[PDB]
Formats: structure tokens, C-alpha cells, sequence
RNA sequence: GUCAGCAUCAGUUUUCGGGGGCGGAAAAAGAAUAAGGGAAGGUGGCUGUUUAUAGCCCUUGUUGUAAUACGUCCACUGGGGACUGAGGACUGCGGCUUGCCAAGGAUGCUGACAUAAUGGU
RNA sequence: CUGCCGAAGUUUCCGGAUAGCAGAAACUCAGAUCAGUUUUAUGAGUAUGUAAAAUGAGAGUUUCUAGUGGGCCAUUUUUGGUAAGCAGAACUGGCGAUGCGGGAUGAACCGAACGUGAGGUUAAGGUGCCGGAAUGUACGCUCAUCAGACGAAAAGGUGUUAGUUCAUCUAGACAGCAGGACGGUGGCCAUGGAAGUCGGAAUCCGCUAAGGAGUGUGUAA
RNA sequence: GCCAAGCGCGACGUUGCUUCGGCUCUUCCUAUCAUACCGAAGCAGAAUUCGGUAAGCGU
RNA sequence: AUGUAUAAAAAUAGAGGUAGGCUACUCUCCUGUAUCGUAGAAGAUGGGCGAUGGUUGAUGAAACGGAAGUGUUUUAUUGACUUGUCCAUGAAAUUCCAUGAAUCCAUUGCAUACGACUUUA
């Protein structure tokens, strides 16, 4: 099927918190 | 499709400067809007020329004198990538310099994944002599007794009868 | 690179046919068929001359042209001259008896570290076995293949194996000694 | 192999508004494109991409990057007009193109045309 | 360009996916689809990993009774019959009434071994694949998988391809006679201008 | 990264000066062919370095420098060599020849033994005695630990009892054939000097006379 | 009454062509034909050379007001397709010549079918 | 039951008033005034505030009478920071009263804002099949025994592809074969001993074409 | 702290002393105690130690 | 359904032949836009000329097909048609599209909550 370990698709939620992570990302670099 | 532009601007005249100096550039660019562009991108980043102050005085496409002559064309660049400094030199074998831009361009978007923006052109130059050519691909192009049989062939009228050739 | 090719000079061997990429070797000592369809590369054969080409072949494919040479030269060796390995039987306290069977196809080792298992090796087609009266305790492995005779010595080697003994005290075994050609 | 891509290949165009034309490659351009050339009027001398053509098996001897006068001698000379003819394959391509252009009346008269050649059958038992 | 009724496609030397595809699209047309030689089929990328990719597929389980988990065919048909399966509206009436129109099997037999066999180019693996890229046979993978008959199958195609060439041999036979007698009637050359 | 060979690297940092080497060479080879006389040509020959500086001991200078790199130095045309009709005489230049100062009976005549090499032919069939080994060819009047040459040597040598033992008598060499790698490499540890150093006197470059003979 | 087919128009629209202006390096080329220059991925000849028993590149002249492509325009033109027909005497703006008209929104010519087609439920 | 108009979503003062947004009534106003807008000019510090052309729209007030006074999300500036989160403002946006196309599915993403219909054409996203639409054209890259289609970070890979720089190269490039790889010297200490390669300090030398006080194996040495 | 490829930091190195809690049960994971097979070590043999493949089977 | 017309195999960095002695020949490929078939009041009525074939309907067969052989041939007849080449009649106003067993009831106990199961009759 895949050969996967894990669903290479995420969830609604993981990805909205990936530009979230991306948001800490630009506060990194740009503030903190 | 691109499109070579000699493009000659300079700034408004004015009581300090009434006889500006006129900067001419041979740029590519798909329409006259775009060149005029990309020449005033160039002018700024180099004699800090304001758009506004600044004027264009002649635009011109430049069609290929010997459009049905093979040449081998080298093209300086300043590659923008990941770390944004970058200064590359290729060499592309084709009859228009128009073309060998348009391979330049497809060519690092594919390896190098640069966009348009990023990519700068430096200096395109016609490498006449062979012995000055410095890319293999390029000199086994210009040997004599050239000669490869032809690949990547692969060949509505679905469901045909018999198997395919692929062959000679 | 465009064009990479190789040029091999072929001996008196009779039939060096390449249909369907399967050279079909066929010499004085015998006949060898292998295939060679495992690689896109073209076998143009020309009079005394023949030419491995790759056209616009990547480092990983190009690698192959060579490999296909090698095979094919080791092949024409093979029916033209042939492979003749000696292996030589080290032994300290048990005698070690080799039996051979239908002209030595089969080797049966018996009295291995005083085992009472029989080890029986058939050997690969186109390999006979025999012991030479030069020397005590040698084999011959002749054929025409160098994959089978080297793969039978090999196997031969490898089910004389020992396990759980110190080697560096323990020398028991059978080893290759040479490797050439029978003439 | 018969067919290598070489300066003064015969090759016959099957893509583009030049379809079914015959042309010589006068230059390798890359592995991609070659400069063609052709005696005749309605075909311009052009570079070409090797996907547009097919590779025949004439070739003639042609020095390299000539220009269209020395092209149009040298095919003449060679004679590759009815030496493409000869071939079996240029009969069936002119039989296809004979066979498309005809209309109904002549589409009437060959089945008539063939029906008296069936006729026969007649083979010796 | 034109239909038949029923079309029987000589699966060997096809790709699994590329022939599915069209096949089911022909299959909503509403044309009958015989598909032949189904362990000749071919798949890009090596055996190991599409032995890798069934092995995965086989691992889909239930704890309550596997009778109610997905049932695993190993039969070469039943493969190329489930990459079509997924390709049409199957829990739709339209799409149930699709599959009813496929056909696959393993070989060729009677009633098909006397019918004209079509091939699809746009599923075909020497039009379709680089030269020296690896790819495995749908026979070769269900033969490892679990599938049984591939022996049988190889027999049987063994002696139908006999047969086959004797009735190729009479008709090659024939035609020469037909062609020797072509050109003893005159007209052939009579009225040879209307390009026939 | 990419498929590419290791290239090892050592720290005993006696790199040679490589092309200023050979310049150097050239200038030793020009100062040479500036020597008063004797035009010698003649460095070595397949003896050792001890060899070579005995015999350049009785000289008050052997120098090979690389072949033909002297000729090419000097030039082939005569206006850009500085001797005269070396024309003629570059092609028959060659090998590991140099000029010398101190002779010439001693090259005729005395020629010194040494140890032979591969490419020439041995000067008969000598054998191996089966069993024990013997270093001298029984000439001794053989140690037994030299157990590593057992291992060192590939031959059919069976190690019993911490003595090297040959299963079966194997001839070293045999007359009218050349002395392969193996039966050099034996012959090395063996006392087989079937070998004689040479010289050559063809001509001498007289700057006078200026006849280099090519007798 | 129902439903059809076509034609000639109006409105909206889509899809093929043809012809002709103008523009740019008043395209670039190119071809043919005269000068000179250079050479090669070096042809005949003899690895090296300079059109010969192949030719190529550069410049100029010429054939020239060459053609063509591309851009743009035509109150230039020929077809194919689809949807729509609101309004309801006459006014108006126009064109051709009292009249006629493609000009302030569809008419004409036929069919077939009512023992069914259409519209329903 | 249908139709029309249609918010606020919160200041400013002590739960109430004022105002704001929405209407009504009654007035005056079109040689007039306005504006979630831009220029010009003045100064002052690319922005700022003040005044005076462009574009658009008919522009004004008075009374009095409803409803509203939340929040959530996101951008930017900034204030601190902390293993890392984040925390504090401001800013105008989006939701909120709002369906619809796309993103497989979705409060916050991309498009788009709604009477009933016919036709045409698009946005966003798409054109292998499910699925309407190119198994299009052209140029490349990629093979994963856990590909790809969407912080764990410093790096590792004899994985591939382009380049950038520096090196040698008919005085013969690497690579491979045939060799040399020497003499003082076993340089000096050390110990069963270590003669280049138990070890510790030196690291000199003549000859060359070149050979070290030795690159490792080895040797009790 | 000393270095410190490099880009004032500065990696590897180096110096400095110093309520919860457990019976049964079901499966499953391998980050494996045993069983099977290999690799290394002064592993003679025997008994081991360490490291791999491995959750079939027990615990 | 509207011709419900078409059976080599393998390769694609090669095949297939013809003509030859696994090797010397040359030719073909480059898809089916091919080949077969196709005139006739859904296909009427006769007459020649020239084949001496083709297409079948109904019998009688013998050989073949087992993978799902349900079809392939070879035929011995008989009945038709023949457009292979020519002729002569007819056609319409449909006067412009529509098409013998099992079961229950009994019996057994090798079985059983009840059905079922195994027996017997």
C-alpha cells in the first residue's frame, strides 16, 4: 500500500500547528 | 517566450545634471513591460538610479542575426539560493542566444529550483572558437563525425491491434 | 557522456553469437550459453571485433559495460583454455575423506573434526572434480565456467566451516590454493 | 542498428504544418534539436526537434552546415528524390495519401474494382 | 476512435495501474472488457518492493473475525480486478454494473484463444517505462505471494502458443497462395491509380 | 557524497620538488654535458643503489635524471642542442644514461653480479628440493625461523612443526623463458645473481673532435 | 390544438477561414550574384595545410522598394453551431430612392399528428 | 404568509446618560458642500502636522425612537523575555447578521458575496481513473528492501547531477605492471632485546633519478 | 579557562575539582531473559562476556 | 444489434521472412487511415455473354478442440443465390425531417437446548 510507518497525510490540526511552528519559527528569528 | 530588449534609459534632466548619462542593457523578457522592468530593477541596484527621477528613452527588440547558424553560448549568472550568493557560468549550444537563455532558465529551475526573480543575468557571450568551450557535453557536440542513434523515441486510437515497433 | 564503448578481440572460438543478448560461446574445449539481458547495452559484433555500447548512459548503467566484458572475457577463457582451481586439505588430527561420485560432480567429506555427519556438495554443471596424485590431499575443480568452479569451491570451502572453535588455534579446513587455467 | 542521427540523414517530418515533407539534417544542434534543410521551396530551411521526425534510412553524403543552394545540388546529384520512391515504405505512405483525397464516385468504382479482382479465387488444387 | 463490442486486451507487457485506468473509463463507456494473460502483467519498481507492498496489503486485519477484514486475492486476475475496482464508483449502481463488464483471467482459454487480441498503448511497458528501470511480473509476484497455478498456467500457455503457431502457419500458408494469385489478375495493375 | 577512491596520505614529507625536480635534472644534465670530458653515457642498470654508488664511487658523476627528459632539454634540432648532430643521436638516447668524470676496460670486463629481475630469461632450469627448504640451495655448510616466509612466500610450503615443508618439488625457473613475477620474487630471496651489469660506450663528445660514434 | 423541419431577419454568443493596410534593423534571415577577409569540427589532396576533385565562417555590393514571421488595423470579407423572439395601429433615428429597407424586440413557407404528441400527476 | 429598510457589535462621563451606528417627522439647501482617497504648497521632525488642485457623490442640519455596549481569529510594530513555550499592548483586518465554487472532509485557507430562469464566459482549483476537463507540448532532476505528491538539524552516505576554486599533465596525466627505495648508521639513550617501525630525545647526513635517523606489517631483535 | 575548521562568537579537542497498588485476564510493541543462528575478544577446551538478526515460542 | 467481420509468437540496444549452407543473402517493418467484405422494390422479375468459382440453407458423415474444450475443419449430396461482364422490365401520391423424488407423521442414537445430524421403514 504505502510501506509507511506512519499516515505521510497529517491531521487538520497537525498541520494548523505547523505554521504555527513556522509562526515560532519568525518569532525566533525576528524577536526572540 | 522571451524576448531580447536593448533597453537605454537615464534620469530626468535637471539643473545639476543637465546631460545625464545614458545606460543601455540587453535584458530578456517575455514583453516590453517586463524588460523595462527588470531595467529598472538592474539600474537601481547599481547607480542608484530612482524610477521616478529616471526615464526611458529607447526601447528595442534585438532579433538574431544568424538565427540558422548553431552557436555555442555562454551565459554568466548570479544564482540566488538558499544563502542567496551565488555566481555561476554555463554553456548552451543552440542557433539563437534567445534560446540558450530560455534553456539558461529552464535548466536552473530544474536543477537548482530558481525562480525568475531570483535569477540575474550577467553577460551572455557566443563562444566561437571550440577550444574556448569548457563543458564535455558541449565538446563531444562539436566533434566531427557526430553520429548517436536517437533516444528517448517512445514512438486518440486506443485498443491498436498489433504490438508497437519502437525500433527502426 | 554520449558515446562509452569497450572493443574486445575474440580468439579462435568458434561462435561468439549474441542473439537476444544471449552469447552463445561455443569454442574448441566446449560450449558456453549465458544471457545478458540483465543490461541495455549493444553487443555489435564486427569480424574478430566486438563492441559493448551504452548511448546517453548514466555513471550507474556505463558501470555495467565492463562488467559485461569481464564476463564475456572470463567466458572465452573458459572455451578456449578453461578455470582450474586446486584446493588443498588442511587437516591436524582427523583425516579428512573426500569421495568423488559420477566423475566427482558430487564431493562427500567425511571425518570432518572426527564429525560423524557425511557433508555431500553437488557441484555447479560444467564442474568435475578429481584428486591429483602430484600432491596428497589436493582437489582439482576443472570446468569452463569460472562462476561454477569458483562457486563450487566456494560452497566446498564454506561447508568445511568451523564453528564455535577458537580458528586462531583450530586450522581445520579446506582452502584454495591456486587459480589459473588448464593449459 | 540502420538508423543514426548524422549530418546528411534523409529524415520525413511527421509533426507540424511540414508533415509528410522530406528533409536532410545539416547540422547537429543538440541531443535534442538538429538544423534540417529541404530542395524544395515550401520547406525553409529550420531547426527542428528530433521528436518531430523520423529517421530514414537513406543517407547522403552531405558536408557539413551547407546552405540551401549546395543542399538542393547535392540532393539532386544523389538523387534521393525517387531513391526515398523505391523504397515499399514511400508506396504505402503515397497509396495512404492517394487513398484519403479519393471521393465518393471513385470509393464506387473501387469496390467494383476490387470485387472483379476477387472474382478469380481460383487457385491450382 | 471506435468501440467493440467485446474486447479481449493481451495484457502481457502492460503496467498494472496505466491498462486499469483506461480499462475501467472503457468499462463506464459501457464496453465489455475480456482481459487475458493477467500474470504477464508488469509493474514499475523492483520485485522486492512490490512484494514489500502486497506483504503490507496482506497485513490489513480485523481482531472480530478476519472474515470481516479485507480479503486478500493473490490470483494475478484478482490484482489487475482490484486495481480496476478502484477505479470505478463501486458502491454505486453505475460502477457495480461496470465490474459485471470486466473479465480478467490468467492465460488465454478456449473461448478467447480463437479471438483477436487488441493492446493499449497507453498502458504498454516499452512505451511507457526508461530503459533500465526495474519492474516485476504480476505472475512472479503471485506466485510469491500465496497463488498456485502458475505452473499449470505456464503449461497450458506453453501448448496454446503450439497450437497457435500451426494455425499461423496454415493461414501464412494460405495467404501466400492468395498473395502469389494477387497479381495474376490484371486489373490490380489496371486501375492500380486509386492507391490500392 | 559520490563514488570516488580514497586517496591515502602519508607523513614521512619526502616529496620530491616534482617539476622543479626536473628542472633541476635538466640543469644537472646541461652542467654534465659542460664536464670537461669522457661524454659518458651511463647511470645504472637494473643493480641496486649500493651498486650504482660503487660504481660512481671511482668518479670524480653518474646522472640519469628522466629519459629523454635531457634530449628534449637540449633539443632535438641542432641549433638548439648544444653538442652537434644530436639529431641522429637523440633517438639513440635512451634509457638511464648520464655522463661521468674519473674506466672503460673495467666496463668492457668487470661486471659485478647482482640479483636478477623480471622481463630478462633465466640462464638455466634451477629446481626447488621437496621437503625442507634450503636458502643457499644446499650450499650451506638453512635457519629454520623464517616461519613468516612461509606465509610471504605462496608456494606450496606446508608449516609442520614450525618448519616450512614443500608438499611437491617446483622448479624456480626454467631456461629460455622470462622470469615472471613470482619466479623474480623467489629468485630474490635466493642466491640466483643471473645478471650482468653492462655499460655503453658507443661515442664520446669530444669538443674537438665532436664525433659520437655509433659503433 | 400539439409537435416538428427549413428559410429570411433581430439579439447574445462561440468556432473556422480568406483578402488587404501599417509598423520593426522600413523584421532578422535567406536565395541569387560580384569583391575582400578568415579559417576550421581540415575536404580533395600531402599528422600537418587554406578550395583544389567537398565546402564553411566574416564584411561589403547587388538582386530590392525581396519575401516571410510577429505586432497592429480594416466603418474588408466568406462559412459552421447554439440560445433567445420581450413588445403589439401609427409616430423616432437612419438607408435606398411616393414608395422600399436587416432602420424604436419574428416572420414566412410547409409538414406530420391527434384512434398521440405535448403538458401534467 | 409575503415584501421593504436594516444595525451595534463601544467610545466618553457617573447600572443610568451622552455620543456613535438605523430610521422617521419637519425644515434649507444645488453660483453647495462633503469624502475611511490621492496630489500641490508651507513649515517642522522616508514619515509627520497645516493649507490649497484631482476624482467621486446633491450636500446639510434640527427635533425623537428603537436596538447595540461582547468576544474569537490573523497581520504588523513594539515591550520583555524562556532550555522551549509565550506573556503585554497598539494596529486595522476576517468571522460574526452570509449562502455559494475550490481546498478529499473542516469556525477561521484560496475565490466569491445570493430574487426566479435561458445562454455565454471566467475566479480559485484543476484535466490518469474515481471526476466535468490534454495518459497535452517543451526542457531538466529523482529510484527510496519505510520515494514523493504537505521540529528531531548539527550532521553522516565508495548515492546521483550540475557548477565554483585550486592543482598536476608528451619534461608522459593518473592507474597498473618492472624495479630502486642506498652509505655513514645498529645516529644518541633505554632493556633479556627494539638493527626505521619495545620505547625516550635527535631528526643529521654523502650519493644521486630518489630513498625517512622511516609509511605500516613483521622480527625475541 | 586554553586552544579553536571557520563564520565578536567559535565546533570537535584540552585544563580545572566536583486516594495508590496489585490479582486475574486479553491481546499487542521490541527497547530480547531464555530458545535458533551469526560477529568480536588471550576465545585452548568447557563455562562466559559483549555486540548483531530475531517477538516464532516461552518467561 | 445495424458488417454485433478479423486468433502466430517473441523482441524492443530488434524481429519477421524469401532465397540459401547453427553461419553466409538480400528484402520487409516505421501500427488497423490495414485486410476481409460492401451495387440489387432489407434488396424485386426475366434474358444473354464468361466463368466452373463464391456464398450459404437442409441432410449424411468422419478427423479435431478439455483451461471455461460448445467450437474448428475436411467433406458426400440436396435446395437456393451469385454483381464476374452486359441487357431488358418493375419502384412512385410515403409528391420536404420523424421510426421420479424430498419432507412431515414414525424409527434409530454413531447426534441432540430447540432445529439440525446419522439410521430404519
Amino acid at each position: 500500500v504505502s510501506l509507511k510507518k506512519k499516515s505521510k497525510r497529517r491531521t487538520t490540526r497537525l498541520r494548523s500547528r505547523i505554521e504555527k511552528k513556522a509562526a515560532e519559527s519568525k518569532r525566533k528569528q525576528k524577536r526572540a | 517566450a522571451l524576448k531580447e530588449y536593448q533597453v537605454v534609459g537615464r534620469k530626468v534632466p535637471t539643473e545639476h545634471e543637465p546631460v545625464p548619462k545614458l545606460f543601455r542593457m540587453r535584458l530578456f523578457a517575455p514583453n516590453e513591460s517586463v524588460a523595462k522592468s527588470r531595467y529598472w530593477y538592474f539600474l537601481k541596484m547599481i547607480n542608484k538610479v530612482k524610477k521616478a527621477t529616471g526615464e526611458i528613452v529607447a526601447i528595442n527588440e534585438i532579433s538574431e542575426p544568424k538565427p540558422l547558424k548553431a552557436k555555442v553560448f555562454g551565459i554568466w549568472i548570479r544564482y540566488d539560493s538558499r544563502s542567496g550568493t551565488h555566481n555561476m557560468y554555463k554553456e548552451f549550444r543552440d542557433t539563437t542566444r534567445v534560446g540558450a537563455v530560455e534553456a539558461m532558465y529552464a535548466d536552473m529551475a530544474a536543477r537548482h529550483r530558481a525562480r525568475f526573480r531570483s535569477i540575474r543575468i550577467l553577460k551572455v557571450v557566443e563562444v566561437e572558437k571550440k577550444e574556448d568551450v569548457r563543458r564535455n557535453y558541449v565538446k563531444q557536440l562539436l566533434n566531427p563525425h557526430l553520429k548517436f542513434p536517437l533516444p528517448h523515441r517512445r514512438t486518440k486510437k486506443v485498443f491498436a491491434p498489433h504490438r508497437p515497433s519502437t525500433f527502426y | 557522456d554520449i558515446y562509452k564503448d569497450e572493443t574486445l578481440t575474440i580468439p579462435k572460438g568458434v561462435t561468439v553469437d549474441i542473439k537476444a543478448r544471449n552469447v552463445t560461446v561455443t569454442g574448441p574445449r566446449g560450449t558456453l550459453k549465458q544471457n545478458l539481458r540483465h543490461v541495455d547495452i549493444e553487443m555489435k559484433k564486427q569480424g574478430n571485433t566486438i563492441k559493448f555500447i551504452v548511448w546517453h548512459g548514466s555513471r550507474k548503467h556505463n558501470a555495467c559495460i565492463r562488467s559485461v566484458y569481464s564476463i564475456i572475457n572470463n567466458m572465452i577463457i573458459g572455451v578456449t583454455q578453461g578455470f582450474r582451481y586446486k584446493m588443498r586439505l588442511v587437516y591436524a588430527h582427523f583425516p579428512i575423506n573426500i569421495n568423488l561420485t559420477e566423475n566427482g560432480t558430487v564431493v562427500e567429506i567425511r571425518n570432518f573434526l572426527g564429525e560423524r555427519i557425511t557433508r555431500v556438495i553437488k557441484c555447479l554443471p560444467g564442474v568435475t572434480v578429481s584428486i591429483s596424485s602430484a600432491v596428497k590431499d589436493e582437489i582439482i575443480l576443472e570446468g569452463n565456467s569460472l562462476e561454477n568452479v569458483s562457486q563450487s569451491a566456494a560452497n566446498i570451502k564454506q561447508i568445511c566451516n568451523v564453528r564455535n572453535k577458537d580458528i586462531r588455534k583450530f586450522l581445520d579446513g579446506i582452502y584454495v590454493s591456486e587459480r589459473g587455467n588448464i593449459e | 542498428f540502420k538508423r543514426y542521427v548524422e549530418v546528411g540523414r534523409v529524415v520525413l517530418v511527421t509533426k507540424g504544418e511540414y508533415t509528410g515533407k522530406l528533409a536532410v539534417i545539416v547540422d547537429i544542434v543538440d541531443h535534442k534539436r538538429a538544423l534540417i534543410d529541404s530542395p524544395c521551396s515550401e520547406f525553409p530551411r529550420q531547426v527542428i526537434r528530433y521528436g518531430s521526425v523520423v529517421l530514414t534510412h537513406i543517407v547522403m553524403k552531405l558536408p557539413r552546415g551547407a546552405r540551401s543552394g549546395i543542399v538542393a545540388k547535392k540532393w539532386k546529384a544523389q538523387d534521393v528524390c525517387n531513391k526515398w520512391a523505391s523504397s515499399a515504405w514511400a508506396k504505402k505512405l503515397e497509396a495512404k495519401k492517394v487513398r484519403s483525397q479519393l471521393n465518393d464516385f471513385d470509393r464506387f468504382a473501387v469496390m467494383r474494382l476490387k470485387k472483379q479482382r476477387r472474382e478469380q479465387v481460383n487457385v491450382a488444387v | 476512435s471506435e468501440f467493440q463490442k467485446v474486447v479481449v486486451i493481451d495484457a502481457k507487457g502492460h503496467l498494472l495501474g496505466r491498462l486499469a485506468s483506461v480499462v475501467a473509463k472503457q468499462l463506464l463507456g459501457g464496453q465489455k472488457v475480456v482481459v487475458v494473460r493477467c500474470e504477464e502483467l508488469n509493474i514499475s519498481g523492483h520485485f522486492f518492493r512490490n512484494k514489500l507492498k502486497y506483504l503490507a496489503y496482506l497485513r490489513k486485519a480485523c481482531r472480530y473475525n478476519p472474515s470481516r477484514g479485507a480479503f486478500h486475492f493473490r490470483a494475478p486476475s484478482r490484482i489487475f480486478q482490484k486495481a480496476v475496482r478502484g477505479m470505478l464508483p463501486h458502491k454505486t449502481a453505475r460502477g457495480q454494473a461496470a465490474l459485471e463488464h470486466l473479465q480478467a483471467v490468467e492465460g488465454i482459454p478456449p473461448p478467447f484463444d480463437k479471438q483477436k487480441r487488441v493492446v493499449v498503448p497507453a498502458a504498454l511497458r516499452v512505451l511507457r517505462l526508461k530503459p533500465g528501470r526495474k519492474y516485476c511480473t504480476v505472475g512472479r509476484l503471485s506466485s510469491e505471494v500465496g497463488w498456485k497455478y502458475n505452473d499449470i498456467v505456464a503449461k497450458l500457455e506453453e501448448r496454446r502458443k503450439v497450437k497457435s503457431a500451426a494455425f499461423y502457419q496454415a493461414k501464412l500458408a494460405k495467404q501466400k497462395k492468395i498473395a502469389s494469385a494477387k497479381e495474376a489478375s490484371p486489373v490490380n495493375q489496371k486501375l492500380s491509380q486509386f492507391g490500392y | 557524497p559520490k563514488s570516488r577512491r580514497s586517496k591515502v596520505l602519508t607523513l614521512a614529507q619526502t616529496e620530491k620538488k616534482g617539476h622543479e625536480g626536473k628542472a633541476a635534472l635538466f640543469s644537472g644534465v646541461q652542467q654534465s654535458l659542460d664536464s670537461f670530458d669522457y661524454m659518458w653515457i651511463f647511470d645504472v642498470t637494473n643493480m641496486r643503489n649500493t651498486y650504482l654508488k660503487r660504481i660512481r664511487d671511482d668518479w670524480k658523476r653518474i646522472f640519469m635524471g628522466k629519459t629523454k627528459v635531457m634530449a628534449k632539454a637540449l633539443g632535438h634540432t641542432p641549433e638548439e642542442e648544444h653538442a652537434e648532430n644530436v639529431s641522429k643521436l637523440t633517438k639513440l638516447l635512451h634509457g638511464a644514461v648520464g655522463l661521468l668524470f674519473t674506466v672503460i676496460g673495467y666496463f668492457e670486463s668487470f661486471v659485478q653480479n647482482d640479483f636478477a629481475r623480471a622481463g630478462a630469461v633465466a640462464p638455466f632450469t634451477h629446481v626447488i628440493p621437496a621437503g625442507p627448504v634450503y636458502s643457499r640451495a644446499g650450499q650451506i655448510p638453512l635457519t629454520h625461523t623464517l616461519e613468516p616466509q612461509v606465509r610471504q612466500l605462496g608456494m606450496p610450503t606446508v608449516l609442520k612443526n614450525g618448519v616450512v615443508t614443500l608438499l611437491a618439488d617446483f622448479p624456480l625457473c626454467t631456461e629460455g623463458q622470462q622470469l615472471d613475477s613470482r619466479q623474480t620474487r623467489l629468485l630474490k630471496l635466493f642466491g640466483i645473481t643471473a645478471a650482468e651489469f653492462k655499460v655503453g660506450l658507443l661515442g664520446y663528445y669530444s669538443k674537438k673532435g665532436a664525433s659520437v660514434e655509433f659503433l
